[PDB]
């Protein structure tokens, strides 16, 4: 209807707080009616009503509970601040509890103890974490120092909870033991969402809460006892970017061979999505391909020429800038630059062609599908297309297109230059 | 040409004349926003007179098309700037230009 | 308190000076553990020293 | 031969290499969430104002920063550093965006002229108003009550966005929302609303600094963990039906 809510005019005034439901309101806006309702339903108990609640163990139907793993910010310190010898110790308070585990990492999304590059133990469950699960010590809550520590020479990893050295099922001080030093071990803190921590490496022995008990007399050192500076921290981040060459994925390979060709592809069921960004922008109608195996849509692909900015690797598909000039009137003008497909194949059906002169036509397999835009002030690009498949031979990768990236002219044959990775 | 644009003008009247050291604190730029010059960081205001042919004519025409106290966004072209030769080692061939000019005084 | 520290440390120290090692202690602790293995006097000595 | 070759390596200049140090800025917002899901809408026309005093480089470079044009957080996040758009870690950074700073909209370093007489920056004592337009994007601002035409189409409002303000150093301004705290010198025009209507209980609304990871901590280093938003489940309020 729009009772006092007509957004354009609001012909009748006196909007009220009640328009948003009683989730916002409370018994102060319900004492008049709810007492009558409660008297009525009490007399309906007088009728003899029978109704147990649905969300109880008795009437067992509450089956909409499950964990939510997301933004496990693995806080850290600098690799350069690593340690490979001597006794070290550092405290860690806690404002809450939850899926929240700390310890010692190694320089190497996968949480602590899932692989052989970190040692840690939880408080939600009181169990060790190194390449598996193992019970240890005791849980905690708010206002609980953990006080992890190592003796790097003889491998005595311990955790001192307000002076309490925590022990395993066998009742032993040494939680972890017999670890090779290698590239040292650095502090680390994992935190699921709606969990909070606060750390104190060695910044002030006064600010250290419980260090004189079990850290001072044992020859165990703070981290920042000598550093006259802000020791640094960093964390597993949200956006994806380009730094590394894998060559060690689930199963995907890189090479180059003559029109060009490479060698690629997995077998594990790639229900999820992948990433890519070529290292070298090569340069020496303009037909040149980029082939990918799953053709005639084993999974429906979504080809879109796109710039640097992204934020998502999930199934949020079909959710993607225009000049509109005014003349002191409001009527738009000069709207020619605006908004600054779903088919490819390799094996089953085709390939994916590039084109150049400003002028562009990215369409697969030589068939007109009405490309719309030709917008480019300037966009540096290496190829990056990402999609699903049913996992047959899951990926591949193939003047010409190698002409509009650098200063030489369009020329077909690209020559030998020692970097092509 | 010098397609002048203003940013925070002042009087709009005190235009320059011949033999007038335009005391500028400019901050040049390039297309694609790749910076190539400055004066704010040096803390050394530029100084040049009119008609002496010291500077490229873009700055001279921009000053003649400018009043005192007038922050601006000039826009030169290769015709007035270094052209298809280009200033070597800094400017490439056939480069448009941007300048966050700010005139202060005349002596 | 250091007075209480010296109070609890002296008795345990006199205990540990005699209870360091004994073959009779080994056999008697083995018989007791099989009936009910020596008690952890070193653990309690460390627990006292951590406070002291 | 050295001077020959030294003067020969330079003028290639595709070899030559570029850096550009940047002013350090930070965003800000009020405690309001947009939260407008389609189906149980509340107010698709909001209005709030901002009032300023000083924007001077007293000992700084004059390359300052002040914008209010809304950005796509489907395109942007509250981080302190990064991005190939010369950083400038604030509002209007992401290419699917714009930004109102008195004279122009720099759509990810793409200058787009705005239609307004008396073009000038957000100088001392100059008010900045905001409005809302979704179903056909022509999102309006005004400066001291004068026609800011040529508003923006095709910025991605596929769903919602987030309310923002960004500023560099050497700045001193004041929000205006309502009550005592909004002395609206230019009232809501027809079909709008002074945007202090979702003042929810359990807290007086205030600023939030765009879900910062850590402020200037002093006691120790506080790993203020993941608080993704008001709701880990989603970004939406609950009309019960």
């Amino acid at each position: 209807q729009g009772w006092t809510y007509g957004i354009q005019q609001d012909v009748k005034n006196r909007r009220n707080p009640r328009l948003v439901p009683y989730t916002l309101l409370d018994d102060r806006t319900k004492k008049s009616n709810k007492d009558s309702l409660r008297e009525a339903v009490r007399t309906l108990l007088g009728y003899g009503y029978h109704l147990e609640a649905p969300d109880q163990d008795h009437a067992s139907r509450a089956e909409v509970c499950s964990g939510t793993g997301e933004r496990f910010r693995i806080f850290r310190a600098e690799k350069t601040y690593a340690v490979k010898a001597g006794r070290w110790y550092f405290e860690f308070e806690a404002v809450t509890a939850g899926d929240m585990r700390v310890g010692w990492s190694r320089p190497g999304d996968l949480e602590l103890g899932s692989d052989d590059r970190a040692f840690a133990f939880d408080g939600f469950k009181a169990q060790r974490w190194h390449q598996g699960n193992e019970h240890y010590g005791r849980s905690w809550q708010a206002g609980d120092v953990v006080g992890c520590m190592v003796d790097m020479n003889e491998h005595t990893m311990m955790f001192t909870l307000n002076g309490e050295i925590l022990l395993d099922d066998s009742g032993s001080e040494l939680a972890f033991k017999d670890f090779d030093v290698g590239d040292g071990f650095i502090p680390v803190c994992s935190l699921g969402v709606a969990q909070v921590g606060r750390m104190n490496f060695g910044k002030d022995v006064s600010t250290l809460k419980y260090f004189t008990i079990c850290g001072l007399q044992e020859g165990y050192e703070p981290f920042a006892v000598n550093t006259n500076r802000d020791i640094t921290m960093w964390l597993s981040k949200r956006l994806p970017q380009f730094l590394q060459v894998p060559s060690n994925h689930e199963h995907i390979e890189v090479t180059r061979i003559d029109v060009t060709q490479k060698s690629f592809g997995s077998q594990n069921n790639n229900t999820d999505i992948m990433f890519y960004r070529l290292s070298m922008p090569i340069e020496c109608t303009y037909y040149y391909s980029v082939r990918i195996f799953p053709g005639q849509e084993p999974a429906n692909v979504w080809v879109g020429w796109i710039t640097s900015d992204f934020h998502q690797y999930d199934t949020g598909f079909d959710l993607d800038v225009t000049v509109t000039l005014g003349d002191e009137k409001g009527k738009v003008h000069e709207s020619i630059k605006r908004s600054n497909p779903g088919q490819g194949r390799n094996n089953s059906n085709g390939l994916e062609i590039g084109c150049v002169v400003g002028l562009l036509t990215f369409i697969a397999n030589g068939k007109e599908l009405s490309t719309y835009y030709q917008v480019e002030p300037s966009t540096k690009l290496f190829p990056a297309v990402f999609a699903q498949a049913t996992s047959p031979n899951v990926f591949q990768f193939e003047g010409l297109f190698k002409s509009e990236h650098k200063n030489p002219v369009p020329q077909c044959p690209p020559r030998l230059h020692v970097q092509f990775l | 040409g010098v397609e002048i644009e203003t940013i925070s003008p002042g009087d709009g009247r005190t235009f320059p004349k011949k033999g007038q050291t335009c005391v500028v604190h400019y901050t040049g730029m390039l297309q694609n926003g790749k910076k190539f010059d400055s004066s704010r960081d040096r803390n050394k205001p530029f100084k040049f007179r009119i008609g002496k042919q010291e500077v490229i004519k873009g700055f001279e025409e921009g000053a003649a098309q400018m009043s005192l106290g007038q922050r601006a966004k000039l826009t030169c072209t290769p015709d007035v700037a270094y052209g298809a030769t280009g200033h070597p080692g800094v400017i490439p061939p056939n480069a448009t230009l941007i300048f966050d000019v700010e005139l202060l005084n005349l002596e | 308190l250091p007075i209480g520290l010296n109070i609890c440390a002296p008795g345990d120290q006199e205990l540990i000076a005699l209870a360091k090692n004994r073959f009779s202690l080994k056999d008697t602790e083995e018989e007791v553990r099989d009936i009910i293995l020596g008690i952890a006097n070193v653990l309690f000595h460390l627990e006292q020293k951590s406070k002291y | 031969n050295q001077h020959l070759i030294c003067d020969n390596l330079l003028p290639g200049r595709d070899l030559l290499l570029q850096t550009r140090l940047v002013n350090h800025v930070s965003s800000m917002r009020p405690n309001i969430f947009l939260g407008v899901s389609e189906g149980s809408a509340q107010y698709k026309k909001w209005y709030y104002e901002l009032m300023v005093d000083h924007t001077e480089p007293f000992v700084t470079a004059e390359a300052t920063h002040l914008r209010v044009g809304w950005a796509s957080t489907e395109g942007y996040s509250p981080y302190p550093g990064g991005g190939e758009e010369w950083g400038g870690n604030g509002v209007g950074d992401d290419l699917f965006s714009y930004g109102f700073d008195g004279l122009h909209l720099w759509s990810g370093c793409i200058a787009r002229t705005v239609s307004s007489p008396n073009q000038h920056l957000l100088r001392t004592d100059d008010v900045i108003s905001c409005c809302l337009d979704l179903s056909a994007p022509s999102i309006s601002f005004r400066i001291n009550g004068q026609p800011v035409q040529g508003m923006f189409e095709n910025f991605n409002i596929d769903g919602l966005f987030f309310p923002v303000v960004s500023f560099s150093a050497g700045i001193k301004v004041r929000f205006l929302l309502g009550g005592r705290h909004g002395e609206f010198k230019f009232l809501p025009p027809p079909g709008y609303a002074a945007c202090y209507e979702a003042v929810l209980p359990k807290e007086k609304l205030k600023v939030e600094h765009s879900r910062e990871y850590k402020q200037e901590r002093t006691y120790t280093r506080d790993l203020l963990g993941p608080t993704v938003s008001l709701t880990q489940a989603a970004f939406t309020p609950v009309p019960v039906d």
